[PDB]
Formats: C-alpha cells, sequence, structure tokens
RNA sequence: CGCGCGCUACACUGACAGAGCCAGCGAGUACUCCCUUGGCCGAGAGGCCCGGGUAAACUCUGUCGUGCUGAGGAAUCCCUAGUAAGCGCAAGUCAUCAGCUUGCG
C-alpha cells in the first residue's frame, strides 16, 4: 500500500521571474505565458535548454527551472 | 483492325476525351490512374459507373481519359461522363445490341446525366 | 484482429502497436491525471478517466486522431476506473473515487444505473463475462469488499465479500463462474 | 599587381570606415575596357575564397533543386545532421517554387526568412524571372551557383556536400552586359591582411576564369566601401 | 510632360503638373503628343500627387 | 458577481469627437477640415472649369 | 441632450398636448435600481431587457451598476441609445 | 476491378451511402412523411448536380442526405464550399 | 457639415508547416512605380555599378489551443435557378471609369 506519488503534486500554479502565476499549460504555452515572450522564441527558448517539448510545467526538475531562468534572463551569453 | 471507340464528355467548361480500347482492364486519367485521379472524397462520383455496371463489363476495356479546362466539380462530372458514353458506345460497337441496351437501361435508371449533358441554360420565369 | 493496446501513465496515454512494439500516439489532452484508458471491443473508441473527476470518451484511429467524441463531469471527484461492457458496444461501467460505481449509455449524458453501497474508495472493477450473466458488474473497494451487482435490480449488492485487506484488483474469469479478488498480500 | 599596394589601400580603407558598429560590405569594382556579350560568360558563377564570406553561426540556407524534391529532402534527411541538417531549413524544386511563390507578399515573407540561399546551374537560367524582383535585383541576398549535376541526373551525395560546404562560404560572381561590375569581398569587422588575401584570390579568379580576353580586356579595380571613396589598383 | 502608364487609349501622365488643384483648374484640356495624336486632359489622379 | 462600471461620458452629443490627448485629436481635426476645405476647392474650380 | 422627462420638459408637452405623464423615465430607472440590486441578480439567474416605446430593445446584462442618480442615468442612456453600446 | 480501392470492391454488392451505411432496412416512422422524404433512390454521396428547384415538389425528389447538405451549407462564410459540406456529413456520420 | 455607393478591419468559419490538384477571356518593334547617398568611364551633355526608403480556392496530412491576439439598432431597400453569395485572373477600347469600370472563369 505504498506507491510513490513524487510527481503528481503539478497541477499548482508555479512562479516565476516576472510573473508569480504559471499553471500547466505546456512548456512553450508557460512561457508564452510569460510576460514578453513570444511563441517561436520560447520554442528556441526550449530547443536552447534542451527540455522536451512533450513535457508539461510542472514536471520539470528545480535545475531545469533555474537555467531556463538564467536562458530567459540573457539571450545573448548563449548563442542567438 | 484493333478495336477502339473514342468518346467525349462535357460539363460547364470541362471537356473529356475516351477512347477505349480492348485491354486488360485498367483505367487510366492522365496517365495516372483512376484511384488516384480526384480529390479525395468525389472518388465515389468517378466510381458510381463501374459500381452500377459491375466489374465485369469493365474487365476487358482499357479506357485512357484526358481531361482539361473547368474547377475540380466539374472535371469530376466530365470524367465519370466519359467512363459510361465509353463503355456504352464500346458495347454498341463490338458486343451484341442486346447488351448495349441492358448497360444503358440501368445507366438511365439511375440517372440521365451519366449519358446526355444538359447544359444548364438560361430561362429563368418569362 | 488488430494492432493496439493502450497505455496511461500520468497525464497522458500513449496508444502503442502491437506489430512495432513502438508508441503509436501519445493523447495528452487531459487535465490532470488518467487513470484508466480502455479502447472499446470494436477497436476505434478509448475512454479515461481524469483526476478531476470528469471521463473523456474520444475516437482514435489507426493513426494519429484523438478527436474528442464525449465528455461527461458528473462526478466532480476522481475516476479510477472505467471499462466497457464486453457485449452492448455502447455501455460502460465506472468506479469512481468517493463510493459509487455507475452505469453509462454512450448517447445520453447522465448515468443509466447508480449503485452504491461501498463505503471507502472504490477502485477495480469488472463486467461478468459469459452467455447467462448478461448484467452483472463485480467491483473491488477499499474498504475490503468485492461486490456483484444485477443491472436490473438498482438496490443493494446481490453478493458481497468481505476481506481483511484493501481489495486493490479484480478479475471474473471467462467461465463465469469463479473470482478473482487480489487484496494485500494473497 | 602588388599585395603591398593592395594591403595598404585596404588598411587605409578600414581606417577611413572607421572614423554592430561597422556592418558594412566592403567589396571592389572591376571595370573592363570592352563591351561583354557572351550570355554563358554572362552565367553568373562563385569564387572559392580561403577566409569564407559567411559567419555560419545561426545562418540557414534554403536549397532550391530541380529532379525530384522528395529526392533532394530524403538526401537532406538522409545525410549530414552536423552542420547540413542543422543549416538546411528548406529544400524546394523550381516547380514548387513557381507553384507556392509568385506573389509579392510569399516571396517577400521567404526573403524575410531565410538567410542565404544556394541553386543548382540547370536553375539559374530560369530563376531572375521566377524568384521576384525584390528578391533578385536590390540586395546581394541572391542565390549561389551549386553543382547538383552528374530517379535525379545528380552527383554522389557526399560530393554534393563537399559542394555545400564550399559554396556557403563562396562568394558570388555576376555579370553585367557594361563593362563595369562590383564583387563582394568582406566587412569591416575583419582584418585586413585576411582582406589581403581575399582580394588577391578573388582578382586572379576572376581575370583567369571569366573575364575574356583575360589580361587584354583587363582594366581598372577600385576597391571601395559602401558610400565612401574608391582607391585604385590597375590592371 | 511624360507618359507614366499607357493602356490602349487611355495614358497617365506624371511630370507635368504639381497638384490635383491645378489640373482641376485644366480639366477638359487639350492635349497634344508630339507624333500629331491629339487628346484630352479628362480627370486627375490621387495617389501620385 | 463581479459588476463593472459603464465608461461613459457625462455631457454626451453626437456632434462632438471624444478623445483624452489633445495633441491626437487636435491632429485628426486639422486633418478633417484640411480635407474639407480642399475638396471644397476642387470643386469650386471644377465649376470654374465647366 | 437629455432624456424626455416630466421634470423639466413639462411645460412643453403641456403646451404641444402629448401626454404629460407617459414621458416618464423614473420608471425604468427605478425599475433597473430594483433589478439589479435585487439579490436573484447577484445569484446570476436573472437576465433584462427593456422594450422602449420608438421600438428599441435594450438588453441589460447582470454585471452592470447602473449610476443611482438620475442624471448620470440619464447621460448613459442618451450615450447608450445614441452608439448602440455601452463599454465598461 | 477494373481499378478499384479494396473498401469498394468489398462492398460492391449493393449501394452505399459514403461506402459504409446501408438502405437496405430504413424505417420512417410517419405514413405523412413517407412520401417526402426519398430513400427510396440511393446514392453514393449527397453530391448530386440537379436542377432540384426548377419547380414545386422536386425537392419531394431530391434525396434527403443531399437536403442535409444543402441546408448545412447556409451562413454567409460557407455559401460555396459544398465540398466541405459533404465532408461534414460523413465526419457526422461517422 | 449632411446623405448615400463602394473599399478595409472586426476569430472557430483559427494559426503554422508540409504534400497534391484545377480555369477563361487576353499578343500594336509594345510594356517599365519612385527619387536619391556614393563610385567608374565621361573636356562638357550622359551611360554604367552598388546601397536607402502559369489563380484564388479546394483536398489530404501533422504542430498548437479562444488569448483588444468581437458581424453592426430603429428603420429602409433588394432578391426566386447556374439567382443570392464566396473566390480570384484579364483588359482599360473616341462618351463614363483608376478612390474605379467592364469583361472572364
Amino acid at each position: 500500500s505504498l506507491v510513490s506519488g513524487e510527481k503528481t503534486n503539478f497541477n499548482h500554479i508555479l512562479r516565476l521571474l516576472n510573473t508569480n502565476v504559471d499553471g500547466k499549460q505546456k512548456v512553450v504555452y508557460a512561457l508564452t505565458q510569460i510576460k514578453g515572450v513570444g511563441r517561436r522564441y520560447s520554442n528556441l527558448v526550449c530547443k536552447k535548454a534542451d527540455v522536451d517539448l512533450k513535457k508539461r510545467a510542472g514536471e520539470l526538475t528545480s535545475e531545469e527551472l533555474e537555467r531556463l531562468v538564467t536562458i530567459i534572463q540573457n539571450p545573448l551569453a548563449y548563442k542567438i | 483492325s484493333v478495336q477502339a471507340v473514342q468518346v467525349f464528355g462535357k460539363k460547364k467548361n470541362a471537356t473529356a476525351v475516351a477512347r477505349c480500347v480492348q485491354g486488360k482492364g485498367l483505367i487510366k486519367v492522365n496517365g495516372k490512374p483512376l484511384k488516384l485521379f480526384a480529390p479525395e472524397i468525389l472518388r465515389a462520383k468517378l466510381y458510381e459507373p463501374i459500381l452500377i455496371l459491375g466489374t465485369d463489363k469493365f474487365a476487358d476495356v482499357d479506357i485512357r481519359i484526358r481531361v482539361a479546362g473547368g474547377g475540380h466539380t466539374s472535371q469530376v462530372y466530365a470524367v465519370r461522363q466519359a467512363i459510361a458514353k465509353s463503355i456504352v458506345a464500346y458495347y454498341a460497337k463490338y458486343v451484341d445490341e442486346h447488351s448495349k441496351n441492358l448497360l444503358k437501361q440501368e445507366l438511365i435508371q439511375f440517372d440521365r446525366s451519366l449519358l446526355v449533358a444538359d447544359p444548364r441554360r438560361c430561362e429563368p420565369k418569362k | 484482429t488488430n494492432d493496439l493496446f493502450a497505455v496511461t501513465a500520468g497525464p497522458r496515454v500513449e496508444i502503442f502497436s502491437i506489430r512495432k512494439r513502438e508508441p503509436l500516439k501519445t493523447i495528452g489532452r487531459f487535465d490532470s491525471e488518467a487513470h484508466c484508458g480502455e479502447i472499446r471491443p470494436d477497436g476505434r473508441v478509448l475512454v479515461a478517466g481524469e483526476d478531476t473527476g470528469r471521463m473523456q470518451v474520444f475516437d482514435v484511429g489507426q493513426g494519429t486522431r484523438a478527436v474528442i467524441l464525449k465528455t461527461w463531469h458528473i462526478h466532480k471527484q476522481p475516476v479510477w476506473v472505467t471499462k466497457w461492457s464486453p457485449t452492448e458496444l455502447t455501455t460502460l461501467m465506472s468506479c469512481s473515487d468517493d463510493k459509487t460505481v455507475r452505469l453509462w449509455d454512450l448517447p445520453s449524458n447522465d448515468p443509466t444505473r447508480l449503485f452504491t453501497g461501498h463505503t471507502d474508495y472504490v477502485r477495480c472493477g469488472a463486467f461478468m463475462p459469459g452467455s447467462a450473466n448478461s448484467n452483472l458488474l463485480v467491483s473491488g473497494s477499499y474498504d475490503e469488499t468485492v461486490r456483484v451487482w444485477d443491472a436490473r435490480a438498482p438496490g443493494g449488492a446481490v453478493m458481497t465479500f468481505k476481506h481483511a485487506d484493501p481489495i486493490e484488483d479484480v478479475l471474473p474469469l471467462p467461465s463465469g463462474t469463479t473470482l478473482l479478488a487480489a487484496s494485500g498480500n494473497a | 599587381v602588388d599585395p603591398d599596394q593592395t594591403l595598404k589601400a585596404c588598411k587605409a580603407l578600414l581606417a577611413h570606415i572607421k572614423k554592430t558598429v561597422a556592418e558594412t560590405p566592403i567589396w571592389l569594382t572591376l571595370t573592363t575596357k570592352k563591351h561583354i556579350h557572351d550570355s554563358h560568360r554572362l552565367q553568373p558563377g562563385k569564387i572559392i575564397l580561403p577566409h569564407p564570406l559567411n559567419t555560419s553561426e545561426e545562418i540557414s540556407v534554403c536549397l532550391i533543386t530541380a529532379d525530384p524534391q522528395r529526392f533532394y529532402k530524403n538526401a537532406v534527411a538522409d545525410e549530414f545532421p552536423e552542420d547540413l541538417r542543422a543549416k538546411i531549413g528548406r529544400v524546394i524544386d523550381i516547380s514548387h517554387l513557381k507553384a507556392k511563390f509568385k506573389a509579392y507578399e510569399a516571396q517577400r515573407k521567404l526573403f524575410s526568412e531565410h538567410d542565404v540561399f544556394l541553386a543548382d546551374t540547370r536553375i539559374i537560367n530560369r530563376l531572375p524571372k521566377a524568384l521576384g524582383k525584390t528578391f533578385y535585383k536590390t540586395t546581394t541576398k541572391r542565390p549561389i551557383p551549386v553543382v547538383l549535376m552528374a530517379n535525379a541526373n545528380a552527383r554522389p551525395i557526399p560530393e554534393i556536400v563537399a559542394e555545400i560546404r564550399k559554396a556557403i562560404g563562396a562568394a558570388l560572381v555576376h555579370l553585367s552586359p557594361s563593362t563595369n561590375t562590383a564583387i563582394k569581398v568582406g566587412y569591416a569587422n575583419w582584418e585586413p591582411e585576411k582582406l589581403a588575401a581575399n582580394i588577391e584570390t578573388v582578382i586572379r579568379e576572376l581575370v583567369e576564369r571569366f573575364v575574356p580576353q583575360k589580361w587584354q580586356n583587363v582594366r581598372n579595380f577600385y576597391v571601395k566601401g559602401p558610400e565612401t571613396a574608391a582607391l585604385p589598383i590597375y590592371q | 510632360g511624360t507618359p507614366w502608364k499607357i493602356f490602349k487609349n487611355t495614358a497617365f501622365i506624371k511630370d507635368m503638373f504639381n497638384s490635383s488643384l491645378e489640373i482641376a483648374k485644366f480639366e477638359g484640356a487639350a492635349i497634344r503628343t508630339v507624333s500629331g495624336i491629339r487628346g484630352q486632359i479628362k480627370r486627375a489622379l490621387s495617389k501620385p500627387e | 458577481i463581479k459588476t463593472y462600471i459603464p465608461k461613459f461620458e457625462d455631457d454626451f452629443d453626437p456632434d462632438k469627437h471624444y478623445d483624452p490627448n489633445r495633441e491626437r485629436a487636435e491632429l485628426a481635426k486639422l486633418k478633417a477640415e484640411h480635407k474639407r476645405e480642399r475638396k471644397g476647392a476642387l470643386r469650386e474650380l471644377r465649376k470654374d472649369a465647366q | 441632450y437629455t432624456l424626455l422627462n416630466s421634470d423639466e420638459h413639462i411645460g412643453i408637452m403641456r403646451k404641444m398636448n402629448r401626454d404629460i405623464s407617459d414621458a416618464r423615465p423614473d420608471i425604468t430607472h427605478q425599475c433597473l435600481l430594483t433589478l439589479l440590486d435585487s439579490p436573484i441578480n447577484k445569484a446570476g439567474k436573472l437576465q433584462i431587457y427593456i422594450q422602449t416605446a420608438k421600438g428599441v430593445l435594450i438588453e441589460v446584462s447582470p454585471t452592470v451598476r447602473i449610476p443611482r442618480t438620475f442624471k448620470r442615468f440619464a447621460g448613459l442612456m442618451v450615450q447608450l441609445l445614441h452608439r448602440l453600446s455601452i463599454k465598461g | 476491378y477494373d481499378v478499384l480501392p479494396k473498401e469498394v470492391l468489398a462492398e460492391v454488392g449493393s449501394v452505399k451511402l459514403f461506402n459504409r451505411w446501408s438502405y437496405d432496412d430504413i424505417e420512417i416512422r410517419d405514413i405523412s412523411l413517407t412520401d417526402y422524404i426519398q430513400i427510396r433512390a440511393p446514392v453514393y454521396i449527397p453530391h448530386s448536380a440537379g436542377r432540384y428547384a426548377v419547380k414545386r415538389f422536386r425537392k419531394a425528389n431530391c434525396p434527403i442526405i443531399e437536403r442535409l447538405t444543402n441546408s448545412l451549407m447556409m451562413h454567409g462564410r460557407n455559401n460555396g464550399k459544398k465540398l466541405m459540406a459533404v465532408r461534414i456529413v460523413a465526419h457526422a456520420f461517422e
């Protein structure tokens, strides 16, 4: 009667750099919800961070979230 | 010497040359085969005359069709008219007149536009 | 004869192929989770219950089709198992989490019959295969009860069986007489 | 012709330019003494440079073929994922090009999308009417020849990949029926010694391959910036 | 002036006037080519002033 | 329900344009007056030509 | 530009002899007030239409707070009647 | 077969709408409308180029599914897309 | 300032990317949208070179999901079969018409 539900707590409102509200929609549409980001821009962001587009928002780990924050912070030190 | 029957099909501005020769059974339209030439929803209107007359009637003929002019629906109607008129004229010319009459009977019992193109004249209520 | 079997895992189901053993199409329309994705005996329509209480039934072709046919949002609390009836192609059963199993007809937008009697989570269910047992449902709850209901009398359990363990799984036999209730260590 | 004179003129012209920030193409204008007539000499070509003209970091080429686009898309999906599948964005046959792109807005969108263009020698003679005048006549973003020539009658694929590697960084060579022309050589943000090597080999190949009556018909080469003065190298 | 676009008969003429005001003063006028073709200024154009 | 307040102007009349920025309002009014005067001049010159 | 009531235009209507007690916007004003403060409106089970005798249908949604004062109400009604809609 | 795919060859027996649905046992419920619902005359797809509006009661002889398509193509944006209409009816019947 | 007539814009009838497949009328040694920064060859007038400002449609296949990214009142007018409506291409014909007109599919 013990099965690890270590992933089920993801329908919670995530926090990010400018908006403190970002639900579970998708990675690229969540980054579209982030203010100042376009859809192709978020696609470029996800492809740069090598996060799979199949994966949802809230299925991520903290280090992946943080490197997403760093690469939305600077778009030039990463190639573009 | 070789048996051949050429027939014409008409629509608004879609015309259809259909030349029928004794063959293995194939049917081509602009070279490409019949199951390929159409938008993917009018293929039943193409198969309507073959499906009425059965495949054994087309077992011996080989139909090559050219088409040009008009839009998609117009070309499809031109090809089905050319198919029906081709097989009826071939059966008129090279097999028995009774078989021709039975074929023309089944086709007219379905729809007359398979044989005689009825153009849309302008005659509104005068 | 077909080449489809479905695996639900998380907020998405993944319809697999049998011949190729490659995930043929991943369906991720869900809101929260996906608990049981079962395709019809026909082999064209997948049903799945979400964690938000809704159940979605949608057509799936041999390739990439995810066309939502119907949705139901009556449970308002997680739906853990839905199953089709093996005989009737348009009737399905659903054990929710709260206290209920219920029989749905696919065209309708309301449950055909409602069945209560359990006291905790109910989380396994099955139809009774066989010729004589046309309309008999069996469900195992977490209240250590396996109940079998007739679908002609919408009252209580026609038969009940009380174990001492949380009852996790149930299958009937194809013979129709005997049944396996998987509960705890035995 | 001397690289010392060429290097001092290029250094002084880089100084004149200086006195993101620059981003100006420096080129050289060839001037000859007689009119040019042969359409096979009017046929545009390319010159391989020892320092490639491109940056090659995010530039995305658009390739134009003639024989089946399905086969060429098969080749690009098969062969090379390191640089070639990173840089090839679209391959389009000439039939699909004339089909999907006759519109002003459509070809302007394509011009805005892609970064540089390659086409086959069997298609360049049809290209200028096919692509728009806004695509072709105005700016240097115009297709560069590749030799995709011996079911497509095509040279084998590894040689094709080598050809694309050369022709991405090559420089275009277009000729005018008149007695004047100009060929790009580099940018102002570069090093003038590399500029000197580039202009040296450009001069050599231009005179020995394209300009008919090789050095009898040759005349003045002026190194020039976009809007500044021109510095002389006679020939 | 100078012809700008030339259809079968009608032709647009560019470097002759500065404004639709001047043209609407000279509306209905008897223009003439060098070749000998007579013609008539008919109506001001709009988009190039 | 989250009620909302109807945005409307107090002294209403259809003949006056309503805009906050005096700059863009003045620019539009000047463009319209210029257009009307130009049309009047074109009509008067056309009648003179006839 | 102002609604036609019996508050100021009484002398004009009494002069021209047309039904001084029919030009009564205060009835519609107080009825809209009553129905927008009634608790079924807050529940959202309400939807209110106005048929003005020139024949004009006016859909009023529950989410609006009508101005309490008759003067603001009159200015609002005029702007609505001349621009076919009112934005929030 | 002359040139016919597998599904039409399978259902070569009689005439079925969209090559899947039968006409054989289609009961109508009202003796009033058994005259004016035309399902005696079969059809393959509803798109049939006919002059079914020359005089009265020729829509009483055009088939019923042709009427369904021709009434589906009724707004200011879908006035000519009869292929969209028959695609929609095929999807809805599936 | 007023009135109509056309034109444009206003989202499910969506966007993006691929694949496939259709017209008719049109041929006067004739047709070009600018204006300019520079430079070549030009005693002078110019010509060169480089920069700046055979359809629409439709069908099929996938990626994504309603998000100032809201189809028009009272009235009044018109319309009954290749009619309404949608769609583009061509031409510019001694009067009218480029802010458009007439053809044609």
